[PDB]
């Protein structure tokens, strides 16, 4: 039984025709106070998976330690490695989904909330959930936190049913997220204008987009706003 | 007396440890192997017999990596070699764990040599029937 310290806010994701986009801007918060500024919450485990975690910072640290060993790992004796037996996605995702219930049921948990998202090596779209308290779960569309609620209702705009998937392309996709990614800035008060953003399709491979920024922002509006009620100048 | 090469840490009149020596026996007799150190980094080869044309081609590799950047190759008793390396690689992970970098060569070295320096000091326990090649590219050299 632990209490989150140095945290990070939302993780937003949803998959497009040839597979998967996410996204989680660099911050790393401490209460109020925006700590942390460099802080990168996707981590890429191989080619074909991105993982991105929200939640303490710390266990994050962590997390990002046991995804490498995973990889170190899977290397010893095996001569495919990087072929027929290369990790999955979803081997990924299943040990995190592992652990991360070992830990709540310790009742020492790992205070985060994970979002594992890839491509399988037969092409198929991979994109799962996992938190705290090993609770799991797949949709079009996963985000966690505050993309819970914000994030979520304009993405599935785009990918509301399965159907949907097939018709979106990156463009349109990557779009969405960087939208989705404006407005999470306009009302998260714990978030940053600076995030990341990756994309793992079946044939381009994983684009790692580092530095981004929210722009086009609507502000200018702001001057005609005075007083909160009955004042006029 | 005599006998003195029936248990494996003592010591004969002479000083030696009897066991060890036939371990090295085991080790002779087994496959050849090499390593060369070059320039900037080492190359590790080894013989692979064809005991029948059953055997894949290709299939049974002998060369095993510790870690990312160690490389083991070693001659005699196959299964004593793995048991070896497997300890390695916790070593090695060990090691990574709390100081985060990587295991330097030199380091791995002792701690494969404290290992098995420690398998010659038990009537309990048999010493490794390997000879190991090893070694590989660390913050010097």
């Amino acid at each position: 039984t632990q209490q989150p310290i140095v945290t990070g806010t939302s993780v937003i994701s949803m998959k497009y025709d040839n597979g998967v986009i996410i996204a989680a801007d660099n911050l790393g918060s401490y209460g109020s106070l925006l700590r942390f500024n460099g802080v990168e919450r996707l981590i890429p485990v191989g080619d074909n998976t991105v993982v991105g975690i929200s939640g303490d910072i710390s266990d994050m640290q962590h997390i990002e330690r046991l995804l490498k060993d995973l990889v170190t790992e899977n290397a010893y004796d095996n001569p495919l490695a990087d072929a027929e037996e290369a990790l999955e996605p979803s081997y990924i995702f299943e040990y995190l989904a592992t652990v991360m219930y070992q830990r709540r049921s310790k009742m020492n948990p790992l205070w985060n909330a994970i979002i594992v998202a890839g491509v399988q090596s037969n092409g198929d779209q991979f994109l799962r959930y996992v938190n705290l308290l090993g609770v799991t779960y797949s949709s079009p569309t996963l985000a966690t936190g505050f993309g819970a609620h914000m994030a979520n209702p304009l993405l599935r705009k785009v990918v509301d049913r399965e159907s949907d998937i097939p018709k979106t392309t990156v463009q349109v996709a990557e779009e969405a997220i960087v939208n989705a990614m404006r407005v999470l800035y306009y009302r998260d008060a714990r978030s940053s204008r600076n995030f990341s953003l990756a994309i793992i399709d079946k044939n381009t491979g994983l684009t790692f987009k580092k530095n981004l920024q929210v722009e086009n922002m609507k502000w200018d509006f702001a001057k005609d706003i005075k007083g909160y009620g009955t004042q006029k100048i | 007396g005599t006998g003195y090469d029936l248990s494996n840490s003592v010591f004969s009149p002479d000083g030696r440890n009897f066991q060890v020596e036939y371990a090295v026996k085991a080790v002779e007799n087994g496959t050849t192997s090499i390593g060369i150190k070059c320039n900037d980094g080492v190359v590790f080869a080894v013989e692979k017999l064809i005991t029948s044309k059953l055997l894949v081609p290709q299939k049974n590799v002998k060369i095993q990596v510790v870690d990312r950047h160690i490389g083991c190759v070693y001659s005699g008793l196959i299964p004593d070699g793995r048991h070896l390396v497997n300890r390695g690689r916790e070593e090695a992970a060990s090691f990574k764990k709390l100081y985060k970098t990587p295991i330097p060569i030199p380091a791995f070295a002792d701690r494969l040599g404290q290992y098995v320096q420690a398998h010659t000091l038990y009537n309990s326990v048999r010493p490794f029937g390997v000879s190991t090649i090893f070694g590989g590219v660390d913050k010097n050299g």
